[PDB]
């Protein structure tokens, strides 16, 4: 989940994008 | 573990601005 | 308008404590 | 909707309970 | 109660930063 | 009371101070 | 102490909202 | 104090209430 | 204004997220 | 400046973008 | 890092406050 | 550059300063 891949490297804007409904 | 916590707090104030009127499911 | 915005960040960083493992949908 | 309900009559925490997954 | 609200939220805020190691007590209304 | 002193004219960081405890 | 320092200012937020009317203390090491 | 208690492992928001006035 | 203050406050978070690696500079002549 | 316009209209993160370094 | 990233958000936070009608010019 | 100079270390707010405009 996001949890895993950001706060163990860091998420440009369009990564977190892939989070967005 | 606390500053997974932290860092979960951040990424939901990420994904508000980045989201816009499409919103979000935060899925932790 | 701006004052909607900025209520919608409080409220997004609220649901993140009150909700917990649960998540929450986040959905304007 | 979340911002309707909350933004101009304050939600207590358990009214934002409501909106957890 | 929503302005109150959201001005209390950063009042907080910058008393952690102000306030440092004393701490402080927050009291509203 | 910190909100009503501090909620509707800006205080400067030197007022909250007074409020450290 | 910059843990202890980025803990304690997401615990004020908490206990601000947490606490509501009632208030809080926040006393660090 | 909150710090020992809630800033390596963490705390839900009834342990955070003991610190409420 | 106390609300134009916590404006403020939200705009730099989000130039934070924005501008990255680029930082910024807040001018709020 | 920033404040004038993105405080009594909502300014998206492309126009916040123009602030950047 | 991540570490870099959560310390930089508080920063930014702190020097609006500390720089008040200043501004202030925040590089990494 | 502020990173480097406040966080592995902490800064006081009179260190923090040295960033105003
Ligand atoms: C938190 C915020 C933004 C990006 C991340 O990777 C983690
Ligand atoms: C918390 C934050 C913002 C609005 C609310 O109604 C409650
Ligand atoms: C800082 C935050 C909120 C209100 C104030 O007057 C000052
Ligand atoms: C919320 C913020 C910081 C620490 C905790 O344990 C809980
Ligand atoms: C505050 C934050 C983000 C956008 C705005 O227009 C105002
Ligand atoms: C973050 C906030 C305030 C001071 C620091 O050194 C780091
Ligand atoms: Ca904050
Ligand atoms: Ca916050
Ligand atoms: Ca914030
Ligand atoms: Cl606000
Ligand atoms: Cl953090
Ligand atoms: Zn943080
Ligand atoms: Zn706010």
């Amino acid at each position: 989940g996001i949890v895993e891949q950001c706060c163990t490297s860091i998420c440009s804007l369009y990564q977190l994008e892939n989070y967005c409904g | 573990f606390v500053n997974q916590h932290l860092c979960g707090s951040h990424l939901v104030e990420a994904l508000y601005l980045v989201c816009g009127e499409r919103g979000f499911f935060y899925t932790p």
